[PDB]
RNA sequence: UUGAAUAUAAAGAAUUAUUAUUAUAAAUAUUAUUUUAAAAAUAUAAAAAUAUUGUUAAUAAAAUUAUCAAGUUUCAAAAG
């Protein structure tokens, strides 16, 4: 039920799709690099108690 | 919620008040009571009468989208349009009735 | 905080004070039983308690009779915002005989936005249970048709609707 | 309701039989524990207007009427609906808080007699009118021969002159012994089924139909 | 433990019936129609509260005072029946 | 009520739901305002303020009956202040007016009382549970 | 979704014994929430109590009316206020039960015709 | 217009009062007109003076079931239909 | 509307927050935002025998209760 495993399905279900047009196969595919890439990260403003606010 | 996933859906809408289906204009003529008026009795005075109200945003509806047309408040919510006939029949004074010279 | 000047009649509940004192209404039922048994109390209200000093001057006696309400026409003229020189009386007349006038002060205006909308609320409640009066009416109206299709179904079924027994273990009229 | 279970054998009140209850014998050795004989939640009664209306109709006969022999009364009526002696008495507890029947300890005796509340008195006078309006519609003698009863018409009429009071004496038994052949061969079973109104109040819908069985 | 338009009634109140306590529309037998009823007092409880007797809050000084008029002075007919069948 | 002394509510002054099982305490059917003599609704309704003073028998079988537009003074015709009214030869009178004095037009609302209506306002006060020596309940 | 809680699908056992769900189906819930559950096609030719069917659609009527097709509207905007991802505009939520979903039902009751 | 005179509000409460003193002498009744107390200090009777646009939580009630209402006043518009209908009233009497 | 003119839904605490903004008016809408399988602390206390201040700087002005929620008394010091 993690999210994370929800994203890449997301993806091997894309991706399998757009690699069997490549000529690759369906079936012996594998999985060879799966990595996280550090990406852009909104700037949201939190108000904590107190008169301090600290930026989610 | 027989859902198996909550949501904004399956939340069974009223798991009480089983005797749905009233018809207030025709049960309105019964009482003679100005159909306009019996139907206002049941929703929040703020949607017909000018009362002081809050509304939500999208209740408002949007000024016209790339993806969607102008969708007025009211074309959307029919039955929300304030009738001010009969708020000022009601609620406000009318000049006559205080007219001394 | 909105000057009390600026609401059309003065409010009616009215806060004051004393930090260690803390009770929202004001104590009526005090404030009522002083002025009804001392007569003093409220001012005089000029009129209906002037009319002496005109009848002992021009009599030579005490009144010694009840003063007429409603102060004559044609007295407090110049006056403009009496409302105390008088009971909250209106401002009497012109020296006229024309028949009485509610001289349409911003404040009796105010008053006929209340009973219009005291007529308006007592209306509105009226009629919620006029309806509430066939809802639920109706519906028990309805609920025994429902237990009289369930009354003709339940026969020719036979389904007593009395546990797995037969009414052998009805007839004892015990638990069983 | 059994015939040695709650009451003493042999009383099988013959009155309107419950519908497909099996009276069965029980020994006569029974008895139940010193605490069991308490615990026995009975089954309760129908109160609602067919025996309400029933009753009153036989006060309204007898209109001062001693409370001890008021149940041997209803017994013979052709359209008894009541049960049993307890049926009677939980009416009779019902009607009464209705305001329709009205106790009072016979002064001159130290039995009560129901007299039918003068309150709402010109109602039952109007309600024992409607039935009677309606059941003399039933009888095949009503309509087939009517002046086999018109030789009635004239001397109840004279009758009331001379022996009002003793003719009906004769007529009480006569019909007292010409309802029981009919409670013989008809009864009025009365098959009934529980309901819950909205607010939660399980109750029993009734009715009531004659059974043929020769 | 309920009224009327001019009579009376009895019965215990659940928790899922709360909303219909203060005033509740019922047949009323002194008459022959639906009339609303009123809640003139307690009689009681639905259930057990933790830990006490099966009468926790007790009926009342006054429901039962409108119990022994009802039950009561029966006097007038222990003929009839008295708890027999 | 009975409530000897000492046993009667003490922060509210007044127990809730007056029980009044002796007596069943319903709105009479020869019903009429007092200050208006007009026919009063049955009970469908709150539209009359219905003033059981404790046991009243005089004034109707139960209590003066008044719509709550026939509330106001007769005599002076403003609202009656504060609610405590004199009955004055069967038309209610405003106390000060009903007493002699004359300041004659209050401030709030002139021509129409703050009361409550059905009794609902009359509730604080008479006739609690135990009204008489009901010494039946423990009795045999 | 929204938390980690099992989800178990307590039924009441035999069912082909029932007489009000008799040969019901529950793969899936009913459309619109106010419609009748869908039911095996093997055993097609069955009729309910009406007791249980005729005030049934006497709770189904009020999602039947508009007043409703206004508090489902409305409700998409409570949603929206109190932001819930994945919530339709109330321009967009065309009724659940309507008029040509009329014709179908009056027509299914030809039984008291 | 004609003739068909502005009746303000005040008018059509003293239409209303002179129309209520008609029916009155019209079931037989003394014509108890109201504004035959009121004299130059107002009500003779030493009464509180009942102020025209009367308000409708205060109409004026007679406990002798006279109706009156804006349903009645209002076809007298014109001057004409008074002098002859209120004609015992607004005249004085020089005899 | 039969008035010329004029204008009618939404705040403030930094927020969609503690939050009935009480100017008014009454009085049964079956008006509708609150995750979840545990024991520690802790916020908290239903329940329950004895004991009654030995605890403590010092008990007793210290939530609610249908078991209906209230300690009495004396002395000394102490004005409004
Ligand atoms: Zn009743
Ligand atoms: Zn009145
Ligand atoms: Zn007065």
């Amino acid at each position: 039920p993690r999210k994370g495993h929800m994203a890449v399905f997301r993806a091997l279900e894309v991706a399998q799709q757009g690699a069997e047009g490549k000529g690759l196969d369906k079936e012996h595919l594998r999985i060879a690099y799966i990595t996280c890439m550090p990406g852009p990260t909104d700037k949201q403003v939190d108000i904590r108690s107190r008169g301090y606010y600290a930026w989610k | 919620y027989n859902s198996f996933e909550r949501g904004w859906k399956d939340k069974t809408v009223h798991p009480l008040d089983r005797r749905g289906r009233f018809n207030l204009d025709e049960a309105a003529a019964e009482l003679q009571l100005d159909e306009a008026y019996v139907a206002s009795l049941y929703k929040p005075l703020h949607y017909t009468y000018s009362m002081k109200g809050q509304r939500y945003p999208a209740e408002q509806g949007r000024t016209s989208r790339p993806g969607s047309l102008a969708a007025s408040r009211d074309r959307m919510f029919p039955l929300y349009r304030r009738n001010y006939k009969l708020n000022r029949e009601l609620r406000v004074l009318d000049h006559r009735r205080i007219s001394t010279d | 905080r909105k000057a009390l000047q600026s609401y059309p009649v003065p409010p009616r509940a009215r806060n004051y004070e004393r930090r260690w004192s803390s009770s929202r209404t004001n104590p009526y039922n005090r404030m009522f039983w002083r002025t009804v048994l001392n007569e003093d109390f409220a001012r005089p209200s000029f009129w209906v308690s002037d009319f002496r000093h005109k009848y002992l001057a021009k009599h030579g006696m005490d009144y010694q009779g009840r003063v007429p309400a409603s102060p004559a026409p044609g007295m407090y003229q110049g006056f403009s915002d009496v409302h105390k020189i008088l009971a909250n009386h209106p401002k009497p007349q012109r020296e006229s005989r024309h028949l009485p006038v509610m001289p349409m002060t911003p404040r009796v205006v105010f008053e006929h936005a209340q009973e219009k909308r005291i007529d308006y609320a007592k209306k509105m409640h009226r009629d919620r249970r006029l309806v509430e009066q066939l809802r639920t009416h109706e519906f028990w109206g309805w609920y025994m048709k429902l237990q009289r299709v369930r009354g003709r179904w339940c026969k020719e079924h036979g389904v007593s609707s009395r546990g797995v027994y037969g009414p052998a273990v009805d007839a004892a009229e015990l638990w069983g | 309701f059994q015939a040695g279970v709650h009451t003493p054998h042999g009383s099988r009140y013959n009155a309107a039989r419950m519908k497909n209850w099996p009276v069965q014998e029980v020994p006569q050795n029974f008895n139940f524990t010193n605490e069991q004989r308490f615990k026995a939640k009975a089954v309760p009664r129908d109160t609602g207007k067919i025996p309400r209306d029933f009753l009153l109709s036989v006060l309204y006969r007898n209109q001062p009427c001693e409370v001890a022999s008021l149940w041997e009364h209803c017994l013979h009526d052709p359209q008894i609906v009541l049960d049993s002696k307890r049926h009677l008495r939980e009416v009779l507890q019902q009607a009464r808080a209705e305001g329709f029947v009205s106790f009072e300890k016979d002064a001159v005796t130290d039995r009560w007699v129901c007299h039918l509340t003068r309150e709402r008195f010109e109602e039952v006078r109007a309600l024992v009118g409607a039935r009677a309006e309606a059941q003399d519609l039933y009888s095949g003698l009503r309509g087939a021969s009517a002046t086999e009863t018109s030789a009635y018409s004239e001397s109840f009429r004279e009758m009331n002159e001379d022996t009002k009071r003793e003719h009906f004496r004769l007529l009480s038994e006569q019909v007292a012994d010409t309802t029981t052949h009919l409670r013989k061969f008809q009864r009025m079973e009365m098959d009934y089924l529980p309901y819950t109104d909205l607010n939660g109040k399980v109750n029993f819908m009734w009715w009531y139909e004659m059974s043929d069985t020769r | 433990n309920a009224c009327h338009v001019p009579g009376d009634q009895i019965f215990l109140v659940s928790n899922s019936f709360t909303r219909r306590l203060l005033t509740r529309t019922d047949h009323c037998p002194k008459c022959d129609r639906l009339s609303t009823f009123r809640f003139m007092s307690v009689s009681g409880m639905v259930g057990r509260m933790p830990y006490k007797p099966v009468d926790t809050p007790g009926p009342s000084y006054a429901t039962l005072y409108w119990r022994k008029q009802r039950s009561g002075k029966i006097a007038s007919q222990p003929l009839n029946e008295v708890c027999n069948k | 009520t009975a409530v000897p002394h000492e046993e009667a509510r003490s922060r509210p002054h007044f127990p809730a739901y007056t029980e009044d099982v002796d007596q069943p305490m319903v709105v009479p059917d020869g019903v009429c305002c007092f200050n208006c003599d007009k026919p009063i609704d049955g009970d469908d309704i709150n539209s009359y303020v219905w003033v059981p003073s404790g046991n009243a028998r005089v004034p109707t079988t139960q209590g003066y009956f008044f719509h709550v537009k026939c509330f106001k003074c007769w005599n002076c015709k403003y609202r009656i202040i504060h609610n405590q009214f004199y009955s004055k030869d069967s038309r209610a009178w405003c106390l000060s007016c009903a007493l002699g004095r004359d300041i004659r037009v209050p401030t709030r609302r002139w021509h129409t009382s703050y009361v409550n209506t059905h009794r609902t306002g009359s509730r604080l006060t008479g006739q609690f549970f135990p009204r008489h020596r009901h010494q039946m309940e423990f009795l045999f | 979704r929204s938390d980690n809680v099992a989800m178990y699908f307590v039924e009441y056992k035999n069912r082909d014994m029932s007489d009000n769900h008799k040969g019901e189906d529950y793969t899936a819930g009913p459309e619109r929430f106010f419609l009748p559950p869908r039911i095996i096609e093997t055993e097609k030719g069955i009729q309910r109590p009406p007791h249980m069917q005729m005030a049934f659609d006497r709770w189904a009527s009020k999602f039947k009316t508009e007043e409703f097709h206004h508090w489902w509207r409305l409700r998409h905007a409570k949603l929206r206020y109190w932001g819930v991802r994945n919530v339709p505009h109330p321009s967009d939520v065309d009724p659940l039960w309507t008029e040509k979903e009329e014709e179908e039902w009056h027509n299914e009751m030809l039984a008291n015709t | 217009q004609v003739g068909t005179l502005v009746m303000s509000q005040a008018m059509r409460h003293a239409l209303m009062d002179l129309e209520r003193a008609v029916r009155r002498k019209e079931l037989g009744l003394e014509p108890n007109y109201l504004w035959d107390r009121w004299g130059p200090i107002g009500f003779i009777d030493g009464a509180r003076a009942d102020y025209l646009p009367r308000f409708e939580h205060n109409p004026y009630v007679d406990p002798d079931g006279v109706d009156v209402t804006e349903i009645d006043v209002l076809p007298f518009n014109t001057h004409e239909q008074i002098r002859e209908r209120y004609r015992d009233f607004i005249e004085p009497d020089t005899a």
